[PDB]
């Protein structure tokens, strides 16, 4: 996600760069968070005995993984993305 | 701005002249890009013999020589990959899903292909590269699919061209003009794939609308052009030159 | 890109691809990758947001591990979410 | 692991390809060769033009009314009315000094003290290197006859590319050799203090916190090099007026 991480770095810090090692750490962070969330959503599916992982399992998986406030925004940005996505046709 | 404006009559003139010398400097830089283009084209004619060679090795068209096999291991070990080492002991036709797996790793591109596009790229045999040479400088990427196997389209070669505007850039190098894709001919609206977000939309480059003026549609259709040119860069300067490793994942 | 349709910088395509290869479920919704892609983008934005400031405080125009460590440990929550990802598994 | 334990005949194919890959290296090897020559080939064409600029700036030669004539048009054609004349002084005073203060990466590195020094900077040349290791040299020509700081006639910086081409098939910066400076007075020595002339005294390869830091400056060093090479030198004129911005 090197490039996708660099773009975000410019949206928050246009005049700020990043080293190679720092990037490697960010890449691990993304993959780590991904597996965690996806891991939960996976369980939620099996628990409720469903053969699909929708944005619903992902959302709750965020409330269980991410802490209070931090999870809140995640739910906001996620819900918004899905809302806008469906709109674009 | 106001700094240079208050410059003495003598001073300014001194700059005017230099502003001219730079023009003469632009002149030579122009010829630089010329020979720079031709030279870079010359060697491409040498790169092809190797790519055209691997393409067959990928299509099972031609089989590897024990010389290359052994010579390869000596390289895999030299680079410490091991992943390409076979077991001690005395199936398919030419390495399955080569280019597909390759594009699956390429940073920019990889995040463009979709599950419905993977099935198509599954029939991609090779990705060429050629400089226009003639009028209007630029390079063109060629995609060769197995027409006798590809169920999606009857096209044998899907092309893409990037035209460099004749007018040399300020920096002294070439600047893009516009991309001209090579429309596809699907054999069925079901096996279409392309309006949704698809990889093959790459062969339908964004067109420079007009000076009718718009909002958010001039920025959106700009980030797309950048992505288009960007992708073109990847395949040209990376994917093709190191396809072998891009398939294994070493290039990463 | 499905990312543009959702106004996101992160790849909604790859996230959707990885969700089907990680064997997390028999099937995957269409909004699942979009929602997840947004969450990932946010967090990364939240990190680089503080990491950048740390870089400035230390008079640096380029973020480094040191900086990332600062932003994370200085933030009560971030100094928490990383742990969940960590997982001792002991 | 998505390849380690899989079919054999496939891997077999890859090995051969991995070989043709090497064939490309040598072909791309020969590429960078003639490629490097082509650049240096034209550098000899740029120098004469830039040399003209040097004398025009040093006042060692008066501007050609013709160049002034063409200038009138050009400046007008580029909507740069800011540099026109309608109906004393020596060569362009503080030329490269101003040009550098406009150069993005460089400008920031100059201090109020080293700025008075660059006031005697007359020209910045460029030369590639086939004299062994790949690379180029940035020759700084100061006015020794007036420079009160150092007697040096020509300062410089040499960047070296390691013989072996990188994976991308291009060159990789090995290290840089500063041309040092011989100041005639400690008080006149701007450089230990945070100075611009430290540019001629870059960090060396040998020496946590250490590498992390001794890499940012090392990176900043190469960064600056490209700035002068691909910008400052090529468009020095515009870099002085600010049009390059």
């Amino acid at each position: 996600y090197a490039i996708y991480v660099y773009k975000v770095l410019k949206q928050v810090h246009p005049d700020t760069g990043i080293s190679s090692k720092a990037m490697s750490i960010m890449n691990s962070f993304v993959n780590d968070v991904f597996e965690r969330i996806a891991g939960e959503a996976s369980r939620l599916a099996h628990y409720n005995k469903r053969s699909t992982i929708t944005s619903r399992e992902i959302q709750t998986a965020v409330r269980l993984l991410l802490p209070g406030e931090l999870a809140k925004h995640a739910v906001s940005e996620g819900t918004k993305a899905v809302t806008k996505y469906t709109s674009a046709k | 701005s106001g700094y240079v404006g208050g410059l003495p009559k003598n001073v300014k003139e001194k700059l005017l002249s230099l502003k001219t010398l730079q023009s003469e400097l632009f002149e030579v830089e122009k010829e630089f890009q010329v020979e720079m283009f031709e030279l870079e084209n010359k060697f491409l004619q040498k790169y092809k013999p190797i790519w055209e060679q691997r393409s067959r090795i990928i299509s099972g068209q031609e089989q590897p020589k024990p010389e290359q096999i052994a010579k390869g291991q000596e390289i895999v070990e030299s680079l410490n990959e091991t992943e390409l080492l076979v077991d001690e002991e005395e199936q398919v036709k030419g390495i399955p899903s080569f280019w597909l797996t390759a594009l699956e790793n390429l940073p920019i591109v990889c995040d463009t292909i979709t599950d419905r596009d993977a099935e198509v790229l599954e029939y991609l045999q090779d990705i060429g590269l050629e400089y226009l040479t003639d009028g209007r400088p630029g390079f063109k990427l060629l995609f060769r699919f197995d027409s006798s196997a590809n169920p999606f389209f009857t096209n044998d070669i899907l092309c893409k061209t990037y035209f460099y505007q004749k007018e040399l850039g300020y920096s002294g190098d070439f600047i893009y003009d516009h991309a001209e894709g090579c429309e596809i001919s699907w054999k069925d609206n079901a096996h279409n794939v392309t309006p949704i977000e698809s990889f093959f939309n790459f062969f339908d480059p964004p067109k420079i609308q007009n000076e009718d003026q718009d909002e958010e549609l001039e920025e959106d259709l700009e980030e797309r052009l950048a992505l288009d040119y960007s992708i073109g860069e990847q395949l040209k300067d990376k994917l093709i030159p190191r396809a072998v490793d891009w398939f294994t994942g070493a290039a990463l | 890109t499905r990312s543009s349709r959702a106004g996101l910088q992160f790849p909604v395509g790859r996230v959707h691809r990885l969700l089907r290869k990680g064997n997390y479920a028999e099937r995957v919704g269409a909004g699942a990758p979009v929602y997840l892609a947004a969450v990932l983008e946010y967090l990364t934005a939240e990190i680089l947001e503080l990491a950048g400031n740390a870089a400035r405080d230390n008079k640096k125009t380029r973020i480094i591990p040191r900086h990332l460590q600062l932003a994370v440990r200085n933030d009560e929550e971030l100094n928490k979410l990383l742990g969940r990802v960590t997982i001792a598994q002991g």
